């Protein structure tokens, strides 16, 4: 088995098997007051990630599929290359400037999905 | 393809965060830092090359600030010596002239109050020339600046390794590259939560009691072609230094106030002797040759390398200094930088004692270091040097004046702080 | 558009702006900033915990089995979603929202019991 | 009485789980330490349950089988004549083991679901 | 029909919380307010009316406390002046007085300790008579029987720095821009912003200097206009320029009293000893005041006789215009501004000013500050942006003056209130689990 | 079977965390604590026997440490007596003496500071002997060579205010409600609260005042009842009424020391000069001991013979009854309370009592506080709710008053509490699968 960041250097595909170790380690004399602030910051970072998963409807999951298609304008690469040659450190760099576009799309998609469910449920 | 979000993604962003203190009676209040894990996991990473720039490492700044704060906290509750800023009558102590006593130790007497506001006592004490100036009428140098505080007699000054830990969500990266000069990319890395302990050893000119280079001497600098930068040289071997203050000091104590007392040297047992440090000459000369061999790898092996003393500045700039046992020693380095390198062996360095301490290159503070009873013996390792390059065909190097942040920067060259970002996105075959 | 862009608009219009509204949640004087950060967290978690209790966590909207009572208020849906704003609505329901919250907890408890009988 | 169930009669107590959870979450520094501690523990546990694929769910079943090394008990009294306390006293150090298995199982389950949807 | 849950609902409630300080050294220390401002813009809320009872906005109390906290923290590390409470030997400065400051300054001699305990020094210095009280030529400083005294640090300028205040997460600031609105009721034009505009920490009495100007017209604001005991707040739309100077060219001298501890004091005046004073344009003031009266007629009948007069009493800090000009404190007598009845141009109005060096700011006791002297001469140009006035039969008498600094803060903080976001709520619909 | 999980399970573990105060001008910063819950709840914990150990209870340690810290915060921000540490020129006050007061009150002159540092004030005041030591005529304050003395801040109250404590959420306070629970062990009848009953910070020794009473009978609690190095804690069922006084009509005087500060000096006495003393009912005290003795016999295992003797340590803080009456400090001679043996009107014993003005809380070093004098006559009353007694190293054992650790006053009231953390997660075998 691997330690917490032992996934580094693995391919993006291989790294999908280390999602549990990465996620389970989140959140893991007045001059010491910074220690209180540090614990608080760890909490804030954690909660921000949880809210994002919430707004996209991906809460409680390590992986989540969508109803939003991928745009080649963000990145045009072979699927095989993405999962087998690229690692996550390299990959993130290729799509850094599209992060907010993607997030906006994911949230709006979820917003519409929930409304559609409510109407269907109301009908039957 | 479809957009997929992954959580638990192993990726990094460089980060500037605060540091957490961990440890395992002294000026650093180490009992206040939570105990460490004796066997932290070290995770070796494969196929990662990471840029470590020690000159941009903000952990140095945090050590500087915390160490200063601890220093002040140590002294804040200690007794003030304000009542000593009186005039004094002083003559030289000439009882035992061994020719070490070149006007350095003086016998002073003064009028000071104590316990009750109605009473005074005459105090007879000894002072060193370095801290006393003429008004037989003399005054203490510290009366120039803010009030002088006596350090607490039971708080030790021996450096204790301190472990710096990243907060949760962050980690400390370290590289294992041998011959790593602290500025370039380093391909062999691992992750730890906490650093190894680093002792807050304080010194100038010479880097004492740190880590050693692996196999070969390493010369680290921000801009190697500049003559306005300090050069930090890490040795791959220690050299032993034996320091002594061979005078048996009788320490006297008087009350000065409401449960308050002043500690000072009264009588001296034995003849007057000069303090000094001994380093193996042969060991040292081979060590220097190694340093020279490395300098030539940056400057060419068709030149001449000369060593000389620094020039200009105060005691704290021109001499070597260190604390041992709570006493502050200043040592001459003439025997260390008196050679030219062209393509019971021992060096004795004379030393002196100072009583008024003003460290951190600050002003507006003053501390009094009461003396050690008897004789202090001290043993230290030289683990590195601070070099200064000068500005045709040959060149000279001199010891640097020093910056306390360099001591920490040197030990921390191996470490970097990184933020872990568990979310990321990639295209998939899966849709819902 | 924007944070509180729908404030003053109808409940219907505002029902689709829940996103941006939610997205805006989360040296001794310095204690104030620490405290402010901590409090923001406390408020956030109280809402998440309650949604958790009701089985509504993770979503902007959630459906229940609790019927609406005309004894609380009696306004037509043609008036509630179209001619009413959330600010005014909130005022109208201030007398009984807490009753509703208790009822929602009871309904979720029955559902979990029912799930347990099958599980 | 959020702890009205004493750990006794655990069977019946399985329906009070909702209730127990209801109160989750120089004096100035002490209050800060006290409140942040409540937060840390709350999140610690919610995080752990969430990584096992359950969230807001008081009781959930999974795809991990029960081992005899964990329990060789009668299995006939656990709700009616076994206290959650006494059982826990007799946890026999499998807490971490079980938790690891729960994560492994879920990891694979999520992957399987993703692959099925990818097949679509 | 079923009660469903909606989260992220755009509603709010009044709440008590503090505000992040962002500034973009000084007494309002930079390191105390590191945050700057990216300058995000606010959002107008269409169809939202908000009741702002501005008189009750507690953030004014917070401002009061924060400014004093910054004030005191910055003075804590400065050299103390305890050794100055000695018997002084004082006579008058009579040789170079221009027929005004008649015994205004004293020439004092005293036995001060020096850096070494065993040595003493004789010090000669000038004092304003306002800071010196006769003991029975035996004098003491006025604070020696009531408070500590600290010398302000020469490196602190005390020039007011505009601080915006920002809401914490989960909170928002409602800003109403409705024009010609007094600010206590259902203000119909509100936008939501995370931060207020910046307000300078100007300290003053009588007049309100360097604040926000009224849009469109002079406006009079009050909590209860009927009660003459409530202070009346007047906000001008057009500022009145005031030029305040100290004509005396001062020598600054210093001694060392303690261990590395210097003291700064007034030496001889180089030129003529002339009295400090402030000027305003004569017509501008008269036009401005008439505009105020026009607004009084919105609260008072058309034939109410409006009489302006100087304050009837109180100490100097109450009856004169007290302010910080270059670091020294001026006390200007506004009797030339308020001395008219309003029932139906290359010149000026000059007010005489007194100067004090021992400052007791915030009407507190047990603590005092010593303002070190200014070398050379002093010149300040300020904007009168408002007036704080009280009221005392077919007539009404208006006399200038206000209370403590909360009056100043309160007016600048107008148009804002702080509320908590309340995102959770329920409503009926057709969807049933 | 399969493994399933649960959240919100009613189980717990011992844990140590901090306590949060709740309180309802004073010296406990009571106004800095949250208001208390006016309507708290507790639950009987059904079918649980748990264990308590009052000698290992961190709650005791914390309340003790917190009061030390709090005391300093309350006392720190006021004027010192530093300039008052001068030679005193003393004679005895012999003007209005009952002859029990000989040498107790002294009259001394001295030269102290004023608002103007160049001026000095020749003043005189009165002293109580206990705080003054002869230098050789020439006297000094006892603490002149030991500590700085702070003048107690003048608008304070030292009358104990009960402070309630709350667990942080996720934690709970377990209380022992089992009558006659003697500590260190099983308690079959317990209840759980989020916030407990408040405890008054009473500081006294060898008599515990205004604490709790035993529900039915006197109970003795001791970490080790046969350890000759240990004390015993006595919880009485019957409070003993005690009446203490300073039978002198005092005046007070205030003289400026510096720039807005003054010292409160002793002034003089109106009427004559009399000794402080304390009264108890005689039979009540005798019956109280008979009950204590009965409990000790239970521990001895028979109707053995014991003696009650006098305290002998060379310290007022060890042998006298240390008591704060209003704002003044009593050091009463308790010898009339423990002068008997036990073998198988109510005119009081009027214990004589001494008054000290400069005190040293918790017997720590480098600190001191001066208690300003109070004008008028002081009278106070209290309920003795318990005792701290100890024992000596034959067939007859001797018991004596004792215990110099104020922490044990805290321990006694806290004998019934323990803190645990709640453990809401667990697993079980089941017939259910995903
Ligand atoms: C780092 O690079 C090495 C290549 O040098 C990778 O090693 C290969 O891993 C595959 C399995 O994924 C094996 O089948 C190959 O035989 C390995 N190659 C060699 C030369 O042994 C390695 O997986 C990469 N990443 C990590 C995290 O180790
Ligand atoms: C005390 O020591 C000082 C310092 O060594 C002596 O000062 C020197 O005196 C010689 C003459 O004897 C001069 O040539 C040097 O230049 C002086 N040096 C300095 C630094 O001033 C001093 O004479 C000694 N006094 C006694 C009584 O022994
Ligand atoms: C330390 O090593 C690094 C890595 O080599 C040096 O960084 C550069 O290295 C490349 C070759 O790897 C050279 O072409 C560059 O000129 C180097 N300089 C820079 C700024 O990138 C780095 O210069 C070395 N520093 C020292 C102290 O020798
Ligand atoms: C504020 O209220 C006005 C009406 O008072 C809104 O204007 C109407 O908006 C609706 C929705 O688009 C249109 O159907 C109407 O035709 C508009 N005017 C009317 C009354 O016919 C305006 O949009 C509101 N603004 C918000 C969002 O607060
Ligand atoms: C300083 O000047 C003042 C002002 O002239 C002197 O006080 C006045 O003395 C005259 C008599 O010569 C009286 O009629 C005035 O009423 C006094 N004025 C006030 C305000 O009391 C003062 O005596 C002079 N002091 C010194 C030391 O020269
Ligand atoms: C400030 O404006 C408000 C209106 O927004 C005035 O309030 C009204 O005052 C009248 C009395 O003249 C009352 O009968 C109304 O009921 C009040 N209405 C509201 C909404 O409060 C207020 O009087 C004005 N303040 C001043 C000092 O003039
Ligand atoms: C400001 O100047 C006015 C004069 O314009 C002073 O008014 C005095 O008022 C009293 C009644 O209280 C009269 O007896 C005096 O005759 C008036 N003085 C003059 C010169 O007419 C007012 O006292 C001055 N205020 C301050 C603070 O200096
Ligand atoms: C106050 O008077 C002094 C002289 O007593 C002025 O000092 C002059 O400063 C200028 C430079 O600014 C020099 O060139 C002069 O030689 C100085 N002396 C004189 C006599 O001018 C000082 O500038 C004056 N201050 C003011 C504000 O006018
Ligand atoms: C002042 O009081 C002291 C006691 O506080 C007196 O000294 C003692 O007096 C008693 C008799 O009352 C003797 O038995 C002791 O032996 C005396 N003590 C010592 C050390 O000798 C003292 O005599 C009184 N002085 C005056 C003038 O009244
Ligand atoms: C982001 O923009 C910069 C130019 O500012 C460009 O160099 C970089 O490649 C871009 N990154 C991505 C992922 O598009
Ligand atoms: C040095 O000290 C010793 C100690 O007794 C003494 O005998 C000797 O004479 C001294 N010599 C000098 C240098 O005066
Ligand atoms: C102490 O003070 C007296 C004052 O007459 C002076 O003569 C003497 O030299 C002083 N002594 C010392 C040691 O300073
Ligand atoms: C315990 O196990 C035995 C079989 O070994 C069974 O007969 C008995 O009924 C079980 N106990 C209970 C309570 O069911
Ligand atoms: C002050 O003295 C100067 C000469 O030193 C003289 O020119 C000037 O007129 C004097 N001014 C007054 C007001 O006396
Ligand atoms: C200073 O003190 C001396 C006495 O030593 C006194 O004669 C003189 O008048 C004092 N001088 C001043 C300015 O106070
Ligand atoms: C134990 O549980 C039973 C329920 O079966 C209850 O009747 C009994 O009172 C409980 N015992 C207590 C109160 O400790
Ligand atoms: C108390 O003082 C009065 C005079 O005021 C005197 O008559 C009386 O005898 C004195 N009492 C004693 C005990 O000396
Ligand atoms: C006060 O000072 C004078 C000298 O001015 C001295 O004679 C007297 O004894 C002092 N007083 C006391 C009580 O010591």
């Amino acid at each position: 088995s691997l330690g917490f960041l032992g996934a580094a250097g693995s391919t993006m595909g291989a790294a999908s098997m280390t999602l549990t170790v990465q996620a389970r380690n989140l959140l893991s004399t007045h001059w010491g007051i910074k220690q209180l602030q540090a614990r608080v910051l760890a909490v804030e970072h954690y909660l921000r990630d949880q809210q994002l998963l919430g707004i996209w409807g991906c809460s409680g999951k390590l992986i989540c599929c969508t109803n939003v298609p991928w745009n080649s304008s963000w990145s045009n690469r072979n699927l095989s290359e993405i999962w087998d040659n690229m690692t996550w450190l390299q990959w993130d760099k290729e799509i850094s400037n599209y992060t907010q576009i993607i997030y906006g799309l994911l949230e709006e998609s979820q917003n519409q999905q929930e409304k559609n469910e409510q109407d269907l449920l109301a009908l039957d | 393809l479809w957009v997929t979000v992954y959580y638990g993604v192993p990726v990094w962003k460089d980060a500037e965060t605060t540091l957490f203190c961990a440890s395992d009676h002294n000026v650093w209040a180490t009992h206040a830092c939570v105990p460490t894990d004796p066997n932290p996991q070290e995770i070796h990473l494969e196929n990662v090359t990471e840029e470590f720039n020690m000159w941009k490492n903000n952990m140095v700044e945090q050590m500087h600030e915390d160490i200063i704060s601890l220093w002040d906290q140590s002294l804040k509750p200690c007794v003030k010596l304000t009542p000593l800023c009186v005039t004094l009558q002083c003559t030289n102590v000439t009882n035992n002239i061994t020719d070490d006593m070149r006007g350095e130790l003086k016998n002073c007497s003064f009028n000071m109050t104590t316990e009750l506001r109605d009473k005074k006592q005459k105090v007879y004490s000894l002072f060193y020339r370095l801290d006393v100036v003429q008004i037989k009428e003399y005054r203490l140098i510290n009366c120039n600046t803010s009030a002088i505080t006596q350090a607490c007699p039971k708080v030790s000054f021996e450096p204790i390794p301190i472990h710096y830990c990243a907060p949760a969500g962050f980690a400390i990266l370290k590289c294992k590259d041998k011959k790593f000069n602290g500025t370039g990319p380093c391909p062999s890395v691992s992750t730890v939560q906490c650093t190894h302990g680093i002792k807050p050893v304080v010194s100038t000119q010479l880097l004492l009691n740190g880590s050693l280079a692996e196999e070969e001497v390493i010369i680290r600098s921000e801009n190697i072609t500049n003559n306005a930068k300090n050069i930090l040289v890490q040795l791959n071997t220690p050299v032993q230094i034996n320091c002594t203050r061979p005078n048996n000091n009788t320490v006297k104590s008087i009350r000065i106030g409401p449960g308050q007392a002043f500690y000072y040297t009264g009588d001296i047992i034995g003849d007057i002797r000069q303090a000094h440090c001994n380093v193996s000459k042969a060991t040292w000369n081979e060590t220097l040759g190694k340093v020279v061999k490395q300098l030539r790898k940056h400057f060419g092996n068709n030149t001449i390398i000369r060593f000389a003393q620094s020039s200009g500045g105060d005691l704290e700039v021109t001499t070597h200094s260190f604390n041992c046992g709570g006493e502050f020693f200043y040592c001459n380095t003439s025997g260390l930088f008196n050679s030219t390198w062209i393509s019971n062996d021992s060096i004795t360095l004379p030393c002196r004692i100072k009583q008024i301490i003003n460290m951190w290159q600050r002003i507006g503070q003053a501390m009094y270091a009461p003396p050690i009873q008897g004789v202090i013996r001290c043993v230290s390792n030289i683990t590195g040097l601070i070099l200064t390059r000068d500005g045709s065909t040959t060149e000279t190097f001199r010891p640097g004046g020093g910056d306390m942040r360099d001591n920490w920067r040197s030990e921390l060259y191996k470490y970097k702080v990184v933020k872990i970002e568990p979310l990321g996105v990639a295209p998939t075959r899966c849709k819902r």
